[PDB]
Parts: structure tokens; C-alpha cells; sequence
């Protein structure tokens, strides 16, 4: 039952300053020092400080000085990376790892489950639903494709079905990204050319935070 | 042909590991004889010592000699050493950290002027006063001062340096210009230091502190000790002007004697691993003025120490302790170096002459039966007939204290 | 700072077949207390990195004998013996003995499957989002492998880079597939300045590239 568990997910505007915790049970606090390392949206990983945690002195590296803070409470078993003056940049997934030292192992044996930090000035905003229809151009090898587009919302996350679910296998829904604060995303159904219009595909929108509720019914085109 | 400097193309040496005892010690030498001098340079070599009675440690010293001769074939094609003129001081308790570096007709040895005894423990109280004590080695009778000339240096320039002093065995000459292993002493207030730069990153009890404090004899010492190189440039005739170099601070620790050598056509600089990077610290020369170093990352070569430490620590810590045993680049495309080495943690003792890459020691044989306590080694490396031969002297226990010297050659080939 | 190159940083394998990975460095990792920490980890989606091999060679309590770690000095191998369903993921490799401390780009360990060219459809923007000033045109290239793919946007024949928002899934657990959306956004007014709207998907399944396309003027 050696384990480490990071705050909860953070939505933070441009500007602001957030502190994520990470507390460690199982094992004796100061017998293992702390890495921190950032995880950019689907990127690679970087090392971000090491600290000691018998001293209490971290050794950061020189990409997160001056406004990355990293302490640690040692009554409470936990330590601390703060980051002031957020930026666009700083959006990212941040994990705690222990890390011995050199009278032990120094590798990262074992992790925190991660923190996620989001950056945005928006407040919650809920999804803009419109529906995908084919043009003119032929329905291709007896298989016709629909899809919703769920534009400008936030935050996260929205759900997406389509037919109440009915339709579960042939469905790609695709990861949001953000843009000038809002997050977008769409889905695509797939259904064989009989039962597309003779029946109907409808997209089901959820979005929590604001309480809402979309349905859009997929109609074709007389263009 | 005869005995001349590491330089061209030597006969080929073994770069293979090996446990087979190939290294054949010979040695060359036959109350106490204490803070000795080694230097070899071009078929000449520099030597010194203090005899004191007693003890090591205490006691008064009777004689302090300097003396230059001849390094040759002795006749069974091992080289040994032969003295050819020798200089006593009057008071032999005045003379400190003499270093010896060769020029054509002479050897210049420059030492420093005390009467507080060794500068290093009375900083405060020793007025810096430096001289130069100049050896012909093939003196010649009724030559005025060509076989010995004393001379009183007056100008230093020593940058932001309080005072400065010679401190290692031997230096190097580059044209006419001689460089001196140094020490600037600067007021622990005008220090400049991030404490950010002290690797105390997997170190569980060093604080980032360390450093700074370590860069003294102790944490609240008024001056700290950085090495680095005294310039005489002799086309400038008039009086002696010597100048400070003060060393780079890349892998910096605490002055301590230090050594410059020219090996394969290139300088090459060994400090002592006084402090806490016990590890090591050798390498060529990147420039000279200023003087930076670039040492290897050498992980099995260390030095003896006491509690904090010891052999093979690499943590930060506040300490001044430790060994001068240097060592000599023999070969510059595989990095392979000669050395004595004391093999134990806490004692000064058992001394291993080895020949060693950055990763691994090729070879080695021991040169004593173990338990025999040691101290300083000074190995230099020349040519004999084309074969790589290596000088060491070692200070030894045996029963007086004194340094032994043994003449070692280097194989050709890695059969038993 | 020292640079870890992994190559390669894709790899298709079948089920039971062997890979390897090799992470290659800048300066050496012999540290000088003579140990040399280059370290292999494992992450799955939406989980944490797992601690595979430590000090090159050394596996980590729990870890199969499948996995080996090789190496010295600079060039490093990460051996997987045969691959299992629960090996597929995105392997780093990471030094520790110069700081500050750097990964590897990452390998991907995915499933080995024929190729399959992309399902391209396109959608004008609809009649909702025109009404309320804005224009999107979709594009879904579904259901495709290998994973390298590239679209580009044309508007009445030149291209658009400009307001394209992409998208894009991991390998499908059933069909061992790709698929990817692309959206282009622009005002009300500046599509309906233009006509033809064309979608263009590169892959090497085609030597040509795959178009789908639509014209405003068309009904
Ligand atoms: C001379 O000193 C060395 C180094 O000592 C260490 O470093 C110094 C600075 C100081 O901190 C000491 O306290 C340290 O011990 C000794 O070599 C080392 O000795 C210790 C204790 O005997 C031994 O500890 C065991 O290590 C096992 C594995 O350790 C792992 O982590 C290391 C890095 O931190 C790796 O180098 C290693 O490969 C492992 O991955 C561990 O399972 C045990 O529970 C102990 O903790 C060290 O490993 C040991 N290692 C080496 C590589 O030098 C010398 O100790 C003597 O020699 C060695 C070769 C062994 O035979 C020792 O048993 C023996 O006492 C020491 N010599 C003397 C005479 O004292
Ligand atoms: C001690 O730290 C000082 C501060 O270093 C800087 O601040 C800290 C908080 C951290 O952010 C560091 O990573 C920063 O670099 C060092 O002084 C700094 O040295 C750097 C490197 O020379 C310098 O950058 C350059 O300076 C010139 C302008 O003079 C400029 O034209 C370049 O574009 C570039 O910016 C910083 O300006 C400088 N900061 C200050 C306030 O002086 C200091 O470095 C030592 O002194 C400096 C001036 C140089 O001579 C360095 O080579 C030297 O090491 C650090 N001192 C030590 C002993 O580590
Ligand atoms: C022994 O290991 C040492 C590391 O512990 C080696 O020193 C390293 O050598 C590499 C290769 O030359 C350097 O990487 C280059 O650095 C320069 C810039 O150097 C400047 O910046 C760094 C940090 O910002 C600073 O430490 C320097 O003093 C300089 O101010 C780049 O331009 C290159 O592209 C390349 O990245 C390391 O910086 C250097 N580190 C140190 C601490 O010296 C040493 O080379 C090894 N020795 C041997 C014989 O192999
Ligand atoms: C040691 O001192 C001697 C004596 O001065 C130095 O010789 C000097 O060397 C430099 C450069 O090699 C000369 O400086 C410049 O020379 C050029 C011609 O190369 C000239 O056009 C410039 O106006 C300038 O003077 C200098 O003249 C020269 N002096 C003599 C008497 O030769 C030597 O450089 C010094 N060595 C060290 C390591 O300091
Ligand atoms: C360390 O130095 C002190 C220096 O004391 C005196 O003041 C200096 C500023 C300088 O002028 C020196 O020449 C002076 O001697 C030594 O202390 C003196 O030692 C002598 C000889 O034993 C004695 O006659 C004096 O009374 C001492 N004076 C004082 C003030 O202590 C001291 O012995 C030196 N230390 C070492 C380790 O030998």
C-alpha cells in the first residue's frame, strides 16, 4: 500500500497560480526524495525538480525557475509544486514520483495518478450541436457516415452518443482540443445505406456543467 | 637513444584489462623525510625535500634540500636518477611548497617565504613573499650564479587576489614563459557563489551550502583556496613580474596542490581531491590563460579520507581532507593514464601503482606489502629507447618515514 | 542538456513476434560513482508511467522476463522476447546521471495489421451554424493503417492552412485501425465567397491522393 495521491484536476485563467499537492503513504517520508515531472497534451515527459525530503532542498532545473515553487509539509507527508503566473504553456498533465537516493534506488518506482491543469479564460460555457450530412456525392459501398460537431464549450467533459446508444460499434468520437479558450470535438456514425433516412440517427449531447441537453436529428439535404 | 620526454609516436602499449601481474616494479632509490618534490623533463629531473627529526608531524626540521641531475640509463636498461647539483637554505624552517619547472639550461623552483609556519594554517599571519631558486643541471666550477642563483620576487600581480602561493610539485614552460601550480587566498566575504551550483541532488544529508564552506581549510575559515597557475615570462628580463592565473570553475573544489604537465604535445592538469569530490580530478588543458580544464569523468580512481569524506564520496559535504597522488596521460587517443594509488577508504596506506581508463584500470601491481602506511605520490612519464617508462615517488612508512622512488615500465603486450 | 534519441518511434509488431527499442545518447551516462542510470518505463492510456528497468539491466520487482535492458556508455536496447496484448503502449527511456534529467521522444508499441486506405467523407457546413454566422467544413478519414497520414484543405483550388483544427484517435480495439477528423472554420462570408470546398487525404496506401469534394453551387 505504498501509494501517492495527487489534488484534483484544476481549471485555472491566464494570469493565475495554481499549487498542486501530492501525499505519499506506505513507506517512511524521508527515507525517498520526490521527483516532479510534466506531461504536455499527447508530448513526451520532462523533468521538472528533485526534491529532499529529509532537507527539504530542492534541485530544480533551469526551465522552472523563478515561478515554479517546489516545498513539501512534513507533518502532513505531502509536498507541494506551485506555479505562479500561469500561462497558455504551463497546460499540461503534472505526476509526483519517489525517486531514493543514491543509498537506495533513485528510479521512479512508483507514481502519483497525475494532476491535470487546465488554462483558459472562459467560464462554463455549454456545447454549439450541428449536424454532419452527406452532399450530393454518392452513398459509398452500401454504407452512409453522419457526425455531430460540438463546438465552443467549456469545460470538460461533454458525452456523446448516438440513437440513446443503439448504435455503440461504428462510432468514432474524437478528442476535443481548445482553441482561443473553448474546447470542440466531433463524432462520426456509420450505418448501412437501408437505414439512413428510412430511420432516424439522432446525436445525444450531454455537458454537465452547465446542465445541458442536446439532440439533433441527422436530415438530409435537397443540395 | 636516451631518456627524452612522452612525445611522437611511443612503442605500443596494452589497452586490454587484465589481472595478470605485467608490471615489473624496479625500484631506483636505496628521522624523517617529508613534503618531497618530483619533477622529469627532458632527460633532467627536480627533486626536493625536508628532513626533519622526530617526528613527521612536529618536530624541527634540520635540512631542506633542492637539487637537480640527470635521468639515465643506469645500465640495465632501467633509468634512474643522478644528482648533479644540490642547494641548502640556511634556516630550512623558512622554505614552503616549492615547485619545480624545467627551462633549457635550468631548473627554476619557486617557494615561498615563511616564518609562521606552513601559510596554509596561519593565513592571516603570513605575509606573502615568494622566491625562485634557479638549478643548472650540468653546472660547470667558477660560473658565478649559473649553478645556483637566488632571486627575491617583488612584483605579483594577483587580480582580486589577497595573496598567492606556489602549491603542487612541478609546472610546465610554453616558449619562454614557466607556469607554477597556485593558490590565490581570497577573503571569504568577496567570494562569489550560487548555491544553486552545489550538486546535492541525491544526497540526503548535504545542504546546498556545502559547497561555499567546503571551499575552505573550514566552514568559518577568513579565506578560501581556488588553484590555479603563477606566470613568469622570462623574454621580459627586468625584474621578475609573476602573475596570477586563477582556474576556471567548472567541477571546482578547494586549492590544493595541483600539478601541469605536457604529454603527447599537449598540457595536461591533475588537482588533488582534497574536500568532497573524491573522485579523481585530471585532464587536458582547454586554454591556459585562463586556465580551464577539462576532466574526466573518471569513476574508479579515488583517494583515501576520514569520517565525512571518504573514498569514492560523491556527496557534498564540509570537509579538508585527502591525498595528493597524481597521475600521468600516456596515451591521449584511449585517455590511459599511470598512477600510485592508496587502496583503502579511511587510511593512508597501500600503494597500488595502476594504469587506468577513464572506466576501468587496465593493470596494476601493488608496490609494498599491505598495512604499509603512505602518503604524497608523484608519478612522471617519459621515453627510454622509444619504451613509455614511468617515475614514481611515494612517501612510505617502512623503519623511517621517507619517499621510496621506483622506475616502472609500461608492456608492450598483455601475456603474463 | 543531454538529448536521448529513441528510434524508432513507431513500432508495429504482431502478437507474439520480438521488438526492441534503442535509446542512444549525447554524453555518457557513466556517472562517476560508476553507475550508469538509464531507466525504461512503460505508460498505458490514462494511466501512469510504469517503472520497467533500472541501472540498464536491472528489472523492477514485478516485471516480466520477456523485457531486458542492454547497453553501455551510450547506446542502450530495450528487448521485449515476445509481445503480449498488456505490452502494447509508449516506452521512454530516461537518464539519470546528468541533470537535469531528460526522456526519450517515446516509442510506440502498436499492432501489426494490413494497410487499409481511409474512409474519406466531407460535410458542408449546415444550414444551423450558417444561421448563426459561422462556417464549418468536416472532414472524417476513418478507419485507416498505417497511422501516417496527411490532409490538406483546398478552397476553389488553392490551399488553406489557416483555421484547421485536427483530431485524432488511437489504434481501435477491435479493427486495429486509425481514424482522424478535420475541421475548417471560417466566417459566414468568406464561404460563401467561394464554391468548391476539397479534402485531401495522403497515405501510402495511394500514390494518388484520396479527394473528396463539394461544390455550393450544387442542387
Ligand atoms: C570502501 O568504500 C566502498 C564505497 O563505500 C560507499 O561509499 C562511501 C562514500 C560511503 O558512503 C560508504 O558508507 C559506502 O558503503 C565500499 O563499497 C561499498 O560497501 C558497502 C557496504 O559494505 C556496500 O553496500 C551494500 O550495497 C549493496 C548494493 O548496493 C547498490 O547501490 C550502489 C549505489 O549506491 C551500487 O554501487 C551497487 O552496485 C548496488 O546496485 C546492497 O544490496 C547492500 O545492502 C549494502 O548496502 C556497497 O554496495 C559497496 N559497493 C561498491 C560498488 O563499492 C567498500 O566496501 C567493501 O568493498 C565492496 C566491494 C564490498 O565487498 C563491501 O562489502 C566491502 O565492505 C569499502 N571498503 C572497505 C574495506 O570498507
Ligand atoms: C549566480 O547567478 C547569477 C544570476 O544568474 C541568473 O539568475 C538566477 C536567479 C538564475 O535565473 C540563472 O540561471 C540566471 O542566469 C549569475 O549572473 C548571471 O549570469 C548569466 C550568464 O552570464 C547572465 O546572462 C547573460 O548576461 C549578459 C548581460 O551582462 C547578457 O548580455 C546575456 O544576454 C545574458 O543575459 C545574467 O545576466 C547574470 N545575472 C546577473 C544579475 O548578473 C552569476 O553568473 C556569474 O556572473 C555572470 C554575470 C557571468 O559572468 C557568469 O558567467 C557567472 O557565472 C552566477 N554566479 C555564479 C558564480 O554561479
Ligand atoms: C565530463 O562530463 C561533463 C558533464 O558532467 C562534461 O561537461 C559537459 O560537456 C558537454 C559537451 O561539451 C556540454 O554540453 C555542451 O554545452 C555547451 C554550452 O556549455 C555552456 O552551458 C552549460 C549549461 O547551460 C554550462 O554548464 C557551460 O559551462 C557553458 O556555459 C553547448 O553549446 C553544446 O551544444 C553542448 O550541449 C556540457 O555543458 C558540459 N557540462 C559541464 C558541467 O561542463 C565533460 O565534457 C565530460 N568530460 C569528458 C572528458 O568527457
Ligand atoms: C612574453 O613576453 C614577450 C615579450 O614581449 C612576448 O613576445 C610578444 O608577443 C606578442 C605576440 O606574439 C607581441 O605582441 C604583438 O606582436 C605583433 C606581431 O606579431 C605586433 O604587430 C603588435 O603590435 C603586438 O606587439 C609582442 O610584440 C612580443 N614582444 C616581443 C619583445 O617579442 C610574449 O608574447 C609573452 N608571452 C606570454 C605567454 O605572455
Ligand atoms: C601563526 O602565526 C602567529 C603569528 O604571530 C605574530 O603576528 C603575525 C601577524 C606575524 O607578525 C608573525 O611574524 C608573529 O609571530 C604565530 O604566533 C607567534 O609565534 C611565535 C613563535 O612561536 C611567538 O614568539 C609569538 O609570541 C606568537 N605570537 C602570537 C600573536 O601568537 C604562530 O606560532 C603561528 N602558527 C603556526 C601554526 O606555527
Amino acid at each position: 500500500q505504498i501509494q501517492l495521491v495527487q489534488s484534483g484536476p484544476e481549471l485555472k485563467k491566464p494570469g493565475e497560480t495554481v499549487k498542486i499537492s501530492c501525499t505519499t503513504s506506505g513507506y517512511t517520508f524521508t527515507n525517498y526524495g520526490l521527483n516532479w515531472v510534466k506531461q504536455a497534451p499527447g508530448k513526451g515527459f520532462k523533468w521538472m525538480a528533485w526534491i529532499n525530503t529529509y532537507t527539504g532542498e530542492p534541485t530544480y532545473a533551469d526551465d522552472f525557475k523563478g515561478r515554479f515553487a517546489f516545498s513539501l509539509e512534513t507533518s502532513a507527508s505531502t509536498t507541494y509544486l506551485q506555479i505562479n503566473n500561469l500561462k497558455n504553456e504551463d497546460m499540461s498533465t503534472y505526476f509526483c514520483a519517489r525517486s531514493g537516493y543514491y543509498d537506495g534506488l533513485k528510479a521512479m518506482d512508483y507514481w502519483g495518478q497525475g494532476t491535470s491543469v487546465t488554462v483558459s479564460s472562459a467560464k462554463t460555457t455549454p456545447p454549439s450541436v450541428y449536424p454532419l450530412a452527406p452532399g450530393s456525392a454518392a452513398q459509398t459501398n452500401s454504407m452512409v457516415t453522419l457526425g455531430c460537431l460540438v463546438k465552443g464549450y467549456f469545460p470538460e467533459p461533454v458525452t456523446v452518443t448516438w440513437n440513446s446508444g443503439s448504435l455503440s460499434s461504428g462510432v468514432h468520437t474524437f478528442p476535443a482540443v481548445l482553441q482561443s479558450d473553448l474546447y470542440t470535438l466531433s463524432s462520426s456514425v456509420t450505418v448501412p445505406s437501408s437505414t439512413w433516412p428510412s430511420e432516424t440517427v439522432t446525436c445525444n449531447v450531454a455537458h454537465p456543467a452547465s446542465s445541458t441537453k442536446v439532440d439533433k436529428k441527422i436530415v438530409p439535404r435537397d443540395c | 637513444q636516451g631518456v627524452s620526454d612522452l612525445v611522437g609516436l611511443p612503442n605500443q602499449i596494452c589497452l586490454q584489462k587484465t589481472t595478470s601481474t605485467i608490471l615489473k616494479p624496479r625500484l631506483i632509490s636505496y628521522v624523517c623525510i617529508t613534503d618531497p618534490l618530483l619533477a622529469v623533463d627532458n632527460g633532467f629531473f627536480a627533486y626536493s625535500h625536508l628532513e626533519k627529526i622526530g617526528s613527521c608531524t612536529r618536530g624541527i626540521a634540520k635540512q631542506r634540500i633542492i637539487g637537480v641531475g640527470e635521468v639515465l640509463d643506469r645500465g640495465d636498461k632501467v633509468p634512474s636518477m643522478f644528482m648533479t647539483n644540490v642547494w641548502t637554505p640556511p634556516n630550512p624552517s623558512t622554505i614552503h611548497h616549492c615547485s619545480s619547472t624545467y627551462h633549457e639550461d635550468f631548473y627554476y623552483t619557486l617557494c615561498a617565504v615563511s616564518h609562521v609556519g606552513d601559510p596554509i594554517l596561519n593565513s592571516t599571519s603570513w605575509t606573502e613573499s615568494l622566491s625562485l631558486i634557479r638549478l643548472a643541471v650540468r653546472p660547470k666550477s667558477d660560473s658565478g650564479d649559473y649553478n645556483q642563483k637566488y632571486i627575491a620576487i617583488t612584483k605579483v600581480e594577483r587580480g582580486k587576489y589577497d595573496k598567492v602561493m606556489p602549491y603542487g610539485p612541478s609546472g610546465i614552460k610554453q616558449g619562454d614563459t614557466l607556469y607554477f601550480p597556485a593558490v590565490g587566498f581570497l577573503p571569504r566575504t568577496e567570494f562569489q557563489y550560487n548555491d544553486s551550483n552545489c550538486p546535492i541532488i541525491h544526497c540526503k544529508y548535504s545542504k546546498a551550502e556545502n559547497c561555499r564552506l567546503s571551499m575552505g581549510v573550514n566552514s568559518k575559515s577568513h579565506y578560501i583556496l581556488r588553484s590555479g597557475l603563477l606566470k613568469y615570462n622570462l623574454s621580459l628580463g627586468g625584474d621578475i613580474i609573476l602573475q596570477f592565473i586563477e582556474i576556471a570553475d567548472n567541477r571546482l573544489t578547494i586549492g590544493s596542490p595541483s600539478k601541469i604537465y605536457n604529454s603527447l604535445g599537449q598540457p595536461v592538469f591533475y588537482q588533488a581531491s582534497y574536500s568532497w569530490d573524491t573522485m579523481i580530478k585530471l585532464g587536458d588543458v582547454d586554454t591556459v590563460d585562463p586556465l580551464r580544464v577539462q576532466w574526466r569523468n573518471n569513476s574508479v580512481i579515488s583517494r583515501p579520507g576520514q569520517s565525512q569524506c571518504p573514498r569514492f564520496n560523491v556527496c557534498p559535504e564540509v570537509c579538508w581532507e585527502g591525498t595528493y597522488n597524481d597521475a600521468f596521460l600516456i596515451d591521449r587517443l584511449n585517455w590511459v593514464s599511470a598512477g600510485v594509488y592508496l587502496n583503502s577508504n579511511q587510511t593512508a596506506e597501500n600503494p597500488v601503482f595502476a594504469v587506468f581508463k577513464d572506466n576501468e584500470i587496465l593493470y596494476q601491481v601493488p608496490l609494498a606489502e599491505d598495512d604499509t602506511n603512505a602518503q604524497k605520490t608523484i608519478t612522471d612519464c617519459f621515453l627510454l629507447e622509444n619504451v613509455i617508462w614511468c617515475i614514481s615517488l611515494v612517501e612510505i612508512y617502512d623503519s623511517v618515514i621517507r619517499p621510496k622512488l621506483f622506475a616502472v615500465k609500461i608492456p608492450a603486450q598483455c601475456s603474463e | 542538456d543531454v538529448l536521448m534519441i529513441q528510434t524508432p518511434l513507431s513500432l508495429p509488431v504482431s502478437l507474439g513476434d520480438q521488438a526492441s527499442i534503442s535509446c542512444r545518447s549525447s554524453q555518457s551516462l557513466i556517472h562517476i560513482n560508476g553507475n550508469t542510470y538509464l531507466e525504461w518505463y512503460l505508460q498505458k492510456p490514462g494511466q501512469s508511467p510504469k517503472l520497467l528497468i533500472y541501472k540498464v539491466s536491472n528489472r523492477f520487482s514485478g516485471v516480466p522476463d520477456r523485457f531486458s535492458g542492454s547497453g553501455s556508455g551510450t547506446d542502450f536496447t530495450l528487448k521485449i522476447s515476445r509481445v503480449e496484448a498488456e505490452d502494447l503502449g509508449v516506452y521512454y527511456c530516461f537518464q539519470g546521471s546528468h541533470v537535469p534529467f531528460t526522456f526519450g521522444a517515446g516509442t510506440k508499441l502498436e499492432l501489426k495489421r494490413a494497410d487499409a486506405a481511409p474512409t474519406v467523407s466531407i460535410f458542408p457546413p449546415s444550414s444551423e451554424q450558417l444561421t448563426s454566422g459561422g462556417a464549418s467544413v468536416v472532414c472524417f478519414l476513418n478507419n485507416f493503417y498505417p497511422k501516417d497520414i496527411n490532409v490538406k484543405w483546398k478552397i476553389d483550388g488553392s490551399e488553406r492552412q489557416n483555421g484547421v483544427l485536427n483530431s485524432w484517435t488511437d489504434q481501435d480495439s477491435k479493427d486495429s485501425t486509425y481514424s482522424m477528423s478535420s475541421t475548417l472554420t471560417l466566417t459566414k462570408d468568406e464561404y460563401e465567397r467561394h464554391n468548391s470546398y476539397t479534402c485531401e487525404a495522403t497515405h501510402k496506401t495511394s500514390t494518388s491522393p484520396i479527394v473528396k469534394s463539394f461544390n455550393r453551387n450544387e442542387c
